[PDB]
């Protein structure tokens, strides 16, 4: 069904890469390759808040 | 209340007594005035601080868990999460309200007991040498100077020392 002027669909995926691990890509079509990835470290005491309150 | 002294046989408080929770008011030839009883007030302050500590010290602040998000095919675990959140909230809300109510009743009774115990200590000492005139007040059958007054507020009052005096005045109105 046409959503936002588009009869097609795109599904977005994600994963995590361990240190010293290789990730491989292989396709003959229909691949939207990553360009900008992210390196991160977990804090502990953080979360997500849904609000309209000003900052 | 539970011990009959506060709002009981001692009808009201002393606004003019600002330096303590319990104590005495005296009146003799030297002078008058309110004076706090250190021992009862000091112990009671320790007890209430212990009581408040025993409630709040173990209520350490904690890190609240992340508010979970679920999709349309996760209603069962969404409801389970809602059941968990609601279950804990009801218990803490009900217990905290009920605990404070029960604790507050004991706090007032504790103050009532300390007044009654303080009154009994004085009554146990004076015996026939003074007349119980109600409202927690004693009228002496003998002259009690400032030095004599502190002996009553100490547990030292010498009944035989004023007995011969107080006996004569007692039987004088008794006859």
């Amino acid at each position: 069904p046409k959503v936002r002027d588009q009869e097609g669909r795109m599904n977005y995926y994600w994963t995590l890469v361990e240190p010293g691990d290789k990730i491989t890509f292989e396709a003959t079509g229909n691949l939207v390759v990553p360009r900008y990835a992210f390196a991160m470290e977990r804090n502990a005491g953080s979360g997500i808040i849904i609000s309209d309150t000003p900052v | 209340g539970l011990f009959g002294a506060i709002a009981g046989f001692i009808e009201g408080g002393w606004t003019g007594m600002v330096d303590g929770w319990y104590g005495y008011h005296h009146q003799n030839e030297q002078g008058s005035g309110y004076a706090a009883d250190l021992k009862s007030t000091q112990n009671a302050i320790d007890g209430i601080t212990n009581k408040v500590n025993s409630v709040i010290e173990k209520m350490n602040t904690q890190f609240t868990a992340v508010g979970k998000e679920f999709n349309h095919l996760e209603k069962r675990i969404e409801n389970l999460n809602k059941k968990v959140d609601d279950g804990f909230l009801d218990i803490w809300t009900y217990n905290a309200e009920l605990l404070v109510l029960l604790e507050n009743e004991r706090t007032l009774d504790y103050h009532d007991s300390n007044v009654k115990n303080l009154y009994e200590k004085v009554r146990s000492q004076l015996k026939n040498n003074a007349k119980e005139i109600g409202n927690g007040c004693f009228e002496f059958y003998h002259k009690c100077d400032n030095t004599c007054m502190e002996s009553v507020k100490n547990g030292t009052y010498d009944y035989p020392k004023y007995s011969e005096e107080a006996k004569l005045n007692r039987e004088e109105i008794d006859s």
